């Protein structure tokens, strides 16, 4: 079972002018199905199992 | 809207992050994961029509 | 050390690393697994 479930986040500096609107930019695409667009594209392939 | 209106410094709940809250109120890194899900009574469940 | 200005990787939200840099709100929410090594052994009618 999962443990230490922890996510992957992007890593800016303490000031990070940008760390504002990255965030905003993260929440809003899985909102718009955008990460599950790369999620279909990169994580679900199913070779074999 | 408590937040917002400063009526109270904090909000502990069940409250989801997303876009047009976070541009309200500052939310803190999540404590637990959720999203949209389906709830759907099982079918039973069958056998293969190729069996 | 200003070498770079972001990470743009799958970077572990963690305690330690908070306490320095900015993490951004979760992109993949996932957590630890163990990863291990993985028909039909009718040897005959006998
Ligand atoms: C559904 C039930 C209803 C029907 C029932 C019908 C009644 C049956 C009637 C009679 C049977 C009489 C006894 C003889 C049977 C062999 C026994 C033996 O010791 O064999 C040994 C050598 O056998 C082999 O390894 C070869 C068998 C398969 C190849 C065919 C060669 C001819 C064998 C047959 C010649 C024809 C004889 C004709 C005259 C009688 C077994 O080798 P093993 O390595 O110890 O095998 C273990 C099993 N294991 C590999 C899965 C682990
Ligand atoms: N937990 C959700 C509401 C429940 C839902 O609609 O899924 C929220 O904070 O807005």
């Amino acid at each position: 079972e999962l443990f230490f479930r922890s996510g992957f986040g992007i890593g800016m500096r303490k000031d990070s002018p940008w760390k504002q609107n990255v965030s905003l930019s993260i929440l809003k695409s899985h909102e718009n199905g955008f990460m599950e667009d790369l999620d279909k594209t990169w994580v679900r392939y199913q070779e074999c199992d | 809207g408590e937040v917002v209106m400063k009526r109270a410094y904090m909000a502990v709940g069940s409250l989801t992050i997303n876009e047009e809250r976070s541009e309200v109120v500052d939310f803190s890194v999540p404590f637990i994961e959720t999203g949209i899900s389906v709830m759907v009574s099982r079918s039973n469940g069958t056998v293969s029509p190729s069996a | 050390s200003g070498q770079a200005d972001m990470i743009v990787a799958p970077l572990t939200i963690n305690n330690e690393r908070a306490q320095y840099i900015e993490f951004s709100k979760p992109f993949k929410y996932q957590g630890l697994t163990i990863l291990v090594k993985k028909r039909s052994t009718l040897d005959s009618f006998m």
